[PDB]
């Protein structure tokens, strides 16, 4: 009948920080240990 | 396979006794499977032994073997962990205590020849082995002197017995 058809995108995209680094001028103490 | 080399570093020392000698760091390292070969391996192996090792590195950068590119990571990693994960002060101060190439297991092939008749390929591949050492580079021994040889020779002159005389 001279319908267009299209594939519909069926995937929308519609949905619902931790630095712990070691520090450089410690030269390897563990830092947890106060003193 | 084995691996020791590794867990080389999970040695743990009893503290210091006051004023002795501190024991100096020593870093040990390994690349497995390594696609080069092991006797090509075993001469840049040999020539940066006993060297400081900034100038192994310097060596190493300048050669052309493709197994100088792998023992330079090696190198690289190896003084990293040993600023890093060890306590090493002034990270120039390392020197190459031993330098090594153990083979890793091979792969089969075949090889075709001529009038059907095949050779039996071994795809060859190789570990590298590093021991880097805190400190000035061991000093390198010198050529014996002729007073040497005169007082090898007398001291043996001087050790003879009358044999089979008593
Ligand atoms: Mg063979």
């Amino acid at each position: 009948l001279g319908q267009t058809f299209t594939f519909p995108d069926l995937f929308p995209e519609r949905k619902g920080r931790q630095k712990h680094s070691p520090d450089p001028r410690r030269g390897g103490v563990p830092g947890w240990f106060g003193l | 396979i084995s691996r020791k080399w590794e867990k080389k570093n999970k040695i743990v020392y009893p503290p210091q006794l006051p004023g002795e000698p501190r024991r100096p760091a020593e870093i040990y390292h390994c690349r497995r499977q390594i696609k080069y070969s092991k006797d090509k391996m075993w001469y840049l192996a040999k020539l940066i032994r006993g060297m400081s090792i900034d100038q192994a590195l310097a060596q190493l950068e300048f050669s052309d073997k493709k197994g100088a590119q792998i023992i330079k990571e090696v190198l690289l990693e190896a003084q990293d962990m040993a600023v890093r994960d060890h306590n090493v002060e002034f990270r120039s101060n390392l020197y190459v205590a031993e330098s090594t190439s153990g083979r890793g297991q091979y792969l089969k092939r075949i090889r075709y020849h001529g009038r059907g008749r095949f050779g039996i390929m071994e795809k060859v591949f190789c570990h590298y082995f590093v021991k880097l050492v805190e400190g000035p580079p061991p000093p390198r021994e010198a050529p014996k002197t002729a007073v040497a040889h005169a007082r090898e020779y007398i001291q043996e002159l001087r050790n003879r017995t009358i044999t089979h005389a008593l």
